């Protein structure tokens, strides 16, 4: 089989490049961030604009949700982290130390810290409810890209332009690993299977890796989309068939088969890269954002 | 300025020329290119003759030595910012500056490179690659945005944030005033005026000889007799110039020509002879946006 999503709804609104876009954890909410300096909240299902959320003072690299989608946290380009209280819109904490920009965040599954990533090449833990910075890790030695938490919040993976995958002990700030194949393109994307078994990457060689990072083995490898410049976000699509979603710098989202490497499905819509992507958690729901010549955010269904 | 010759980077869907500098071998010229690439053309036919990885971000700047055996090169964003490359039979790189986002020669004799880091100026020995100066005084920064370290003619005196060093003695014998927020000035080649913006200042005095408003937010270049200056004005808040340049004379500073390319520029230089002018010209519809970059080949009369 393959998935049919379909666009249902467009969302416009943010005047600059739509840099991230995440679902709730509770399915009700899609969060989207933007160059323009602010986070917006839309209704999930209907794609109804719902609130305005505004303080940083440059352009929003990424936003997470807490795991009980009460907070956010958002990296900017002004060298800080914010966490937010959604139904406020308040700021409550900003998170200072970073020496450039923000370009990557996450709470963990406890949501007590935050992770985050800088072109300054460091990974930083933060104390959710102090703001202050716990662990500052010297991570890698080029800009990095993504950070995530897996399933039980021991494990912190992230991926740099230095072309490696590296994963941290969250307690000891210990290197526990670093992943690399036959070569070293940046590593543009990082990120943990559902089930935390797996580590799924971009680097900008056009490619998609599947790791067993335990066994530090390259499983499956996802080709045929445009990945040469961007750090384009992806995700595993778990609620429906078992798919691998991500966006292309041909401005579409790719869907291939997770366990045959296939492409099943391309969406077209967007007029300019589309970085990010995000799955809902428990609907066959994509969410798709692009680059600053569309600046929209598109929502798709599917029967599976 | 007669068009003479005109190309597009080769095998590139959207062409991505950013500098260029005509290289010791008459006929060539090397451009650095957006993806942190340098490479080697047939000023005439258009023909790519070579292609060298430099950078793993845009270059935005080139100088080679007069003797054609060194390169300097910088880019966008990567470490090492800048770096100096070996020409000599392999081309290979001597040294790297790590954080230097603007390099130059020396001038007189070309042994030592000066560096650009935001407020501050680094020298270093072309040879060994060590750091021999840092020149920074944070009471004395004007703080340009655009700031260039840069040596005087006979390589004795630095300019860098507007500020005037003695190299020798590595200290500030004079701060010039701040009126306008990038631009951190020149030396003329004669060797006793600094161009800073639209002040040009008499070094024997620092007396305000000129007050030269076309000279706004202007990167300059002299042809090599030091009678005409090529000026061209930064675009403001993306292609780096406008689509004009203009030419002065280079002893009081009157104009000659605008020159309007009706496309923004990315660079321009000239040869030893100052038969010719080469320019990279954006023909991309929305400037950098979809960059499409052409370098024309100009007869200058």
């Amino acid at each position: 089989v393959k998935p049919n999503y379909a666009l249902k709804f467009t969302l416009a609104g943010h005047t600059k490049a739509v840099s991230s876009v995440k679902f709730s954890p509770n399915g009700e909410w899609l969060a989207s961030s933007s160059a323009d300096k602010l986070i917006k909240i839309w209704g999930a299902y209907d794609g109804k604009f719902e609130k305005t959320i505004s303080g940083h003072k440059l352009g929003i690299s990424d936003v997470a949700w807490s795991s009980d989608s009460n907070l956010l946290v958002s990296a900017s380009d002004d060298k800080t982290l914010k966490i937010w209280d959604v139904s406020s819109g308040k700021c409550l904490k900003t998170l200072k130390g970073h020496s450039n920009y923000v370009f990557c965040c996450n709470f963990n599954p406890q949501s007590n810290l935050i992770v985050s990533g800088s072109f300054d090449e460091s990974v930083r833990i933060w104390d959710v409810k102090t703001g202050k910075c716990l662990k500052t890790l010297p991570a890698h030695s080029d800009p990095v890209s993504a950070v995530h938490f897996n399933r039980d919040g021991s494990l912190i993976v992230s991926s740099s332009y230095d072309g490696l995958c590296r994963i941290w002990d969250t307690a000891s700030g210990q290197c526990l690993k670093t992943l690399i194949d036959d070569d070293n393109p940046p590593v543009s994307f990082v990120k943990f299977s559902p089930n935390g078994k797996y580590i799924l990457a971009a680097t900008l060689d056009n490619t998609l890796k599947l790791w067993d990072y335990s066994k530090g083995k390259c499983l499956k490898t996802y080709t045929g989309h445009k990945n040469e410049k961007y750090c384009i976000f992806a995700n595993f699509s778990v609620t429906g068939g078992k798919w691998i979603v991500s966006g292309s710098e041909d401005n579409l989202v790719y869907i291939w088969n997770l366990q045959t490497k296939e492409i099943v499905q391309k969406l077209q819509g967007h007029t300019d890269v589309v970085i990010s992507t995000a799955c809902h958690p428990t609907e066959n729901i994509i969410a798709s954002a692009a680059l600053e010549n569309d600046k929209t955010i598109k929502l798709w269904k599917s029967d599976c | 300025f007669r068009p003479i010759s005109v190309f597009r980077e080769a095998n590139e869907d959207e062409s991505g020329f950013t500098c260029c500098a005509f290289s010791a071998r008459e006929r060539f010229l090397m451009l650095g290119t957006c993806t942190g690439q340098l490479k080697l053309y047939n000023v005439f036919s258009g023909q790519e003759e070579a292609s060298y990885n430099c950078h793993n971000s845009a270059i935005t700047h080139l100088e080679p030595s007069r003797d054609g055996s060194l390169l300097l090169t910088s880019a966008t964003w990567s470490q090492p910012l800048s770096a100096l490359w070996g020409m000599k039979s392999v081309f290979d790189m001597k040294h790297s500056f790590t954080e230097d986002h603007y390099v130059e020669f020396s001038k007189h004799s070309q042994d030592r490179v000066i560096g650009t880091k935001g407020d501050i100026a680094h020298i270093y020995d072309i040879q060994t690659g060590n750091k021999l100066l840092t020149l920074f005084n944070p009471d004395l920064a004007n703080n340009y945005k655009r700031n260039c370290a840069t040596f005087n003619p006979t390589d004795d005196l630095v300019l860098n944030d507007g500020v005037l060093w003695d190299v020798r003695s590595a200290q500030a014998i004079h701060k010039f005033d701040k009126f306008n927020m990038n631009i951190s000035g020149v030396f003329h080649p004669n060797g006793l005026e600094v161009i800073i913006n639209t002040e040009i200042w008499d070094l024997r005095t620092f007396h305000l000889l000129h007050t030269v408003p076309a000279l706004d937010q202007c990167r300059v270049v002299f042809n090599h007799t030091g009678t005409v200056m090529y000026g061209a004005m930064l675009q403001a808040d993306k292609s780096p110039f406008g689509s004009s340049f203009r030419t002065f004379n280079a002893t009081d500073y009157k104009p000659i020509a605008t020159i309007d390319v009706k496309r923004n520029i990315f660079d321009l230089c000239t040869d030893t002879k100052d038969c010719y002018l080469a320019v990279i010209e954006n023909q991309g519809s929305m400037d950098a946006l979809n960059m499409d970059t052409v370098c024309r080949l100009y007869e200058v009369g």
